[PDB]
Order: C-alpha cells, then sequence, then structure tokens
C-alpha cells in the first residue's frame, strides 16, 4: 500500500509558526483506519519550506519525544501549541505506489466501503435511477474496493449488488458497470465463455484476450473459468476451434511462457530469429508448429529482440511475413501476438480506434478494452493513441458514445490529452 | 478535515 522511510527534523519556528498544517486523529481520522496525524498542507515560506525536508502528506510519529498515537485532534494540536521555539519532529515519508503507475483508475483515498454501499442504495432506491452517482463512486474506485463494496451492499440488503443493479441499469450503460464489478479473472472468464458460445465462435475476441493477457493473469483465469463454468477453457478452446490456430490458442492460453530471465540469451535471440526465417519465408509453406512454439515458450523481451535480429535475415519484418505466410484465423492471432509482444499497449490503442473510427461502434470491443486495462496500461494506451491519431482517446469515446454511458468510458479513461 | 496551523 505504501512505501515508507523514516526521517527527524528539527525546525526553528519562525513567527508564522512551524509553517504546516496538520490533520488526523482519533477523533478525526484522515482515512478510514489510520488515526494519525498528517501535514496536510505546507506555507510557502514558512520554517518547513525552508528546510525543506517535510512533505505533504508526511505522518507524524512523535513531537520533542512525545508520541502522536492514537491522540485526539486537540491532543495533537496542543503538542504544537506548548512545544517551544526548537521543535523536532520524526516524521514517515510515504510513497503511495500501490498497483500499476499506468493505470486510470487509482484506489480511492477515503474509502469507506459501507457508506459506497450505501449511496448505491440510496441511488438504486430513488424514483429513476441516480445512475450519475453509481457511475461517479464505482468508475472511481479501485477494483479490490469495488469488491468491498459488494461485499457490504450484500449484507446491507440480502442482495447481490451485482443482481441489483443488473434491474436497476439498461443497455451499454449496464455492461460496463456489470464488468467493472467482476474480478480481473471473473470478467475475463466470462468474456471467454461469452465468445465461445454459441456455434461459432467471436475468434475476434478470443484472440485479443488469449493473446495479450499474462501467465499470471492466465494462470487465474483457468482456475475461475474452471469454478465458473464445471469446464475447463483448454476444453472449450479445443471444442470452438480447429487447425494450426487451435494449436496456438491452446499453447497460449496455458500460460506457461518462459519467465523474465535476468540473462539476455543473445545466442539464444539470433537461433529463435534463425529458426522463424527458415519455418517461413525462406521455405515453401511454413513449418508452422515451429512458429508456435518460439512465440509461445520464449519470454517477452526475449521475443522483442528476436524480431529485431529476425529482420537481419528476412527481407520482410515479423508482421509482413505473416501475412505472406498464412492465412484466416492463424494469420489473425500471429499478428496480434506480435503487437502484443512488441507494444501492448499501441495494440489496444489500435483496437480501441478500429472499434470507433467507422459506422457505429463495436461495444463489445470498447467496453471490454476500457474495463480490462483501466489499472493496468490505460496512461500508456492514450500515450500511444494521443501519438498515433493525433486526437486523445478521451476525444474519440466523445464522439461516439453518448450519455451515462459514454461518463463511465471517460472516467475509465481518466482524462483528456 | 480541520486543518490545524502550526
Ligand atoms: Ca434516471
Ligand atoms: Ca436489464
Ligand atoms: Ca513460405
Ligand atoms: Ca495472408
Ligand atoms: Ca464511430
Amino acid at each position: 500500500d505504501y512505501l515508507v522511510t523514516e526521517e527527524e527534523i528539527n525546525l526553528t519556528r519562525g513567527p508564522s509558526g512551524l509553517g504546516f498544517n496538520i490533520v488526523g486523529g482519533t477523533d478525526q481520522q484522515y482515512v478510514s483506519n489510520d488515526s494519525g496525524i498528517y501535514v496536510s498542507r505546507i506555507k510557502e515560506n514558512g520554517a518547513a519550506a525552508l528546510d525543506g525536508r517535510l512533505q505533504e502528506g508526511d505522518k507524524i510519529l512523535s513531537v520533542n519525544g512525545q508520541d502522536l498515537k492514537n491522540l485526539l485532534h486537540q491532543d495533537a494540536v496542543d503538542l504544537f501549541r506548548n512545544a517551544g521555539y526548537a521543535v523536532s519532529l520524526r516524521v514517515q515519508h510515504r510513497l503511495q505506489v500501490q498497483g500499476s503507475a499506468y493505470g486510470s483508475v487509482k484506489a480511492y483515498t477515503n474509502f469507506d466501503a459501507e457508506r459506497d454501499a450505501l449511496n448505491i442504495e440510496t441511488a438504486i432506491k430513488t424514483k429513476g435511477v441516480d445512475e450519475v452517482t453509481i457511475v461517479n463512486i464505482l468508475t472511481n474506485r479501485s477494483n479490490e474496493q469495488r469488491q468491498d463494496i459488494a461485499f457490504a451492499y450484500q449484507r446491507r440488503t440480502k442482495k447481490e449488488l451485482a443482481s441489483a443493479l443488473k434491474s436497476a441499469l439498461s443497455g451499454h450503460l449496464e455492461t460496463v458497470i456489470l464488468g467493472l464489478l467482476k474480478t480481473p479473472a471473473q470478467y475475463d472468464a466470462s468474456e471467454l465463455k461469452a465468445s465461445m458460445k454459441g456455434l461459432g465462435t467471436d475468434e475476434d475476441s478470443l484472440i485479443e484476450i488469449i493473446c495479450s493477457r499474462t501467465n499470471q493473469e492466465l494462470q487465474e483465469i483457468n482456475r475461475v473459468y474452471k469454478e465458473m463454468y464445471k469446464t475447463d477453457l483448454e476444453k472449450d478452446i479445443i471444442s470452438d476451434t480447429s487447425g494450426d490456430f487451435r494449436k496456438l490458442m491452446v499453447a497460449l492460453a496455458k500460460g506457461r511462457r518462459a519467465e523474465d530471465g535476468s540473462v539476455i540469451d543473445y545466442e539464444l535471440i539470433d537461433q529463435d530469429a534463425r529458426d522463424l526465417y527458415d519455418a517461413g519465408v525462406k521455405r515453401k509453406g511454413t513449418d508452422v508448429p515451429k512458429w508456435i512454439s518460439i512465440m509461445t515458450e520464449r519470454s517477452v523481451p526475449h521475443l522483442q529482440k528476436v524480431f529485431d535480429r529476425y529482420k537481419s535475415y528476412s527481407p520482410y519484418d515479423m508482421l509482413e511475413s505473416i501475412r505472406k505466410e498464412v492465412k484466416g484465423d492463424l494469420e489473425n492471432a500471429f499478428l496480434n501476438l506480435v503487437q502484443c509482444i512488441q507494444n501492448k499497449p499501441l495494440y489496444f490503442a489500435d483496437r480501441l480506434y478500429d472499434s470507433m473510427k467507422g459506422k457505429g461502434t463495436r461495444d463489445k470491443v470498447l467496453i471490454r478494452i476500457m474495463v480490462s486495462r483501466s489499472e493496468v496500461d490505460m496512461l500508456k494506451i492514450r500515450s500511444e493513441f494521443k501519438r498515433k491519431y493525433g486526437k486523445s482517446l478521451y476525444y474519440y469515446i466523445q464522439q461516439d458514445t453518448k450519455g451515462d454511458y459514454q461518463k463511465a468510458l471517460l472516467y475509465l479513461c481518466g482524462g483528456d490529452d | 478535515q480541520s486543518e490545524t496551523s502550526v
């Protein structure tokens, strides 16, 4: 949750004071748990600003050897009021890095799972439904916090929060909010199930998920999929797919890719670049199993260098080589997999653009990406999108969607660029 | 809340 280093700071009271404002206490807890004392503001040109060691957000542990643990707000203030002009502080510097730093949606600081579950009830129970309030909460909260809100709402109402919103919402907005409530593994599992449900597979969605997920994510998806649907994901893929496209998807969904080692294996990088060339462009036909094993077994950093070393031997790069060697679902899968290896944020930027560029909106693609990447690499996606397409992802969502559905997507986007 | 100046 937090990274912590502690520092002793000695300050000389200026006439304005020590030059900072404190918050906290047992009677005014800054968050739901900590009763500590925190620096909420550092006055410009104050004794603490000039000293430069104190930071906004630090926790005051002790003042002149007196601990500030479990004190009322007034008891903490009174310790400063009687401290004299030479004040010795012991502070705790805090860095809030957790999850990913490239995610649009972060954990809400003043989080209270009970009040949110309460306020979502109010909204469901208001006449006409306050969707805006449902959206303002659930899109501003981490996926873990949404799980807490789902737990509280069940205990208070004896109904599952998702089943309640499933009745209080409709259309595209319902799809977004219901997606946000599932865990990452549950959402991917159900999205995978929906693409294979029915004779006739949505290979587009199946490729996107299976190609873009890491070993850690696929291992979890495999566990949750079997819990939810009483069958193995690998078995459902074998049933809905065939040919070398089946081989590729089965190997990828296993999530047994080599982990990034500390040592870069330049010798293997060159051999794999030679193999990929021998199996495809250099020969008549294509040794597809050789392509599958290299591109599914080797680690992502390794394969990034393999694709560049491949350009030393082949007159075409990997993507052009795939378009010249295979067709159909197999070609689609290789092209997606290589893009995920080379630049996954750009891959999602391109799929976002394709879901909105022309007539209408491929809402199923737009929604899944905004949901499943909002806490992973959405800020990198927006950076690649802005760099390539000139306008922001915010702007394209704004032009393709409307209403509270747009607002939710704009929140999951996280802002303009 | 209650920012208190010290
Ligand atoms: Ca309404
Ligand atoms: Ca409905
Ligand atoms: Ca060939
Ligand atoms: Ca082709
Ligand atoms: Ca459009």
